[PDB]
């Protein structure tokens, strides 16, 4: 694992 | 258009975004929660100006965004985010800018959303939201 | 309709759905992962027959969702659910179903569609999805 | 409470 | 339940006084 | 020991656990809540008989526990969790075994624990535990 | 990223 | 003594602690990540002087804390954490203080510490911290 913190992401949205 | 990213926060406080009637959105800022405490987000500006400024102030932390709409188009030969509609537990913000295009619509069952990123060149070409509890 | 809520699990391994082209989606059941084990979900039936069955058997862990996109829509009056299309790391499946009325499309950028609720009558009325890391 | 939450997004369809 | 518009993190402890 | 990992579940009905005063913690099984029914797991069970059952019955959903405590030591040759205490918002349940060795604690301010692992051979060897909000 | 949903899991604790 | 909650970030850069190898532990200090940019949280202070101070520079984001472990005792009369150690996947930082009284620890199998919250009067009184994915 790395030393940064994740989050759920939704998208992109558009081009 | 030129990329950005900027992370994950414990809320949000309020959005500044710009907008023309005749094309899309133009920028893009959100002043963020932080372990109770306003976060100052950088202001994600279009390679062009003369925008309508918008300013949402939510009433944190019991006003939260529950639907985030809009419509994506072609403008000037190329798809951009072309109008935004921000729905929270009390209110509606928008649409701003041109409902017309494809729509899309993001409506939040439980949760929040705590981030922001994509790209913005003459206008917003795309984004994505962090979502969390 | 008649609701359901298959609540939250470890993944997805294989979704069974019906649709009919001349009116909307009609059955749909997930068989989920829960810590390494297929957990079968309960069929949520159409009160009506007539429909092409789908299955959707997905190589997991290898193989998950990143977007999910369909279509609104009239049929009879009520407004139901049209069409599905699921996209993964390796292929995609679909549309189910015919491709007009108003478009909406989730794509998951970091994450996991870990669940699915909704109502379901002659039509798929409805739907939402727990999502998680 | 005592019962795990998780994010939702949704629904889509009728009201 | 209503949820806030303040995102929650898992915390543990403490250690020390109590 | 026998390694075991019983996943992740949305919260804690029931433990079922034995001890023996003579030594230490034996078996090991938990009632979790998924999704608002009951999900029996599986029975993880000492290399030996002879233990004395107890079962600790939570009222779920309003009841959940907020510490977890015991006591690590040498028996028989074998280092093992000795003793095991778990205190809820409502009340504490043991000590259960025998309360000498090196103490450890894991308080919990905000959160759920929702799943246990470890190993057990002819005691209760080590354990850790899944937490989630 | 795998397709399989993570939690946070502290110890062990007992011996290790 | 004095109460602070740094709050919750992305990650950990550094921590600046003070000791005494005859009482406890004194200053704490923790430089944390936020979303790629280092954020200097602030120090909190003991009421008295005499400490050691240490420098715990991490490579973030290859280095991460895997186990905080210490002692909490009598000093003075009331109690206090009198030693920590800080043990990453490459190296192990302590232990700083005096190794007396009551141990604790708390090992990390999966997920990472993004914050820490406690109080400090002539000594740190306590401490929490805040876990995440």
């Amino acid at each position: 694992q790395s030393g940064i913190s994740q989050t759920v992401i939704v998208g992109p949205w558009g081009a | 258009g030129k990329a950005f990213d900027d992370g994950a926060f414990t809320g949000i406080r309020e959005i500044n975004l710009s907008y023309n009637k005749e094309t899309a959105i133009g920028d893009f800022q959100v002043v963020y929660d932080l372990n109770g405490s306003p976060y100052v987000g950088q202001n994600h500006k279009s390679f062009i100006t003369g925008f309508t400024p918008v300013k949402i102030s939510l009433d944190f932390p019991s006003e939260y965004i529950m639907e985030v709409s809009g419509y994506t188009g072609n403008v000037s030969g190329y798809v951009v985010v072309r109008s935004l509609t921000f729905k929270t537990n009390k209110k509606t913000y928008g649409p701003y800018g041109v409902t017309s295009g494809t729509p899309f619509n993001l409506p939040i069952e439980n949760g929040l959303i705590v981030g922001f990123k994509g790209s913005i060149g003459y206008w917003l070409d795309y984004f994505s939201m962090y979502l969390s509890l």
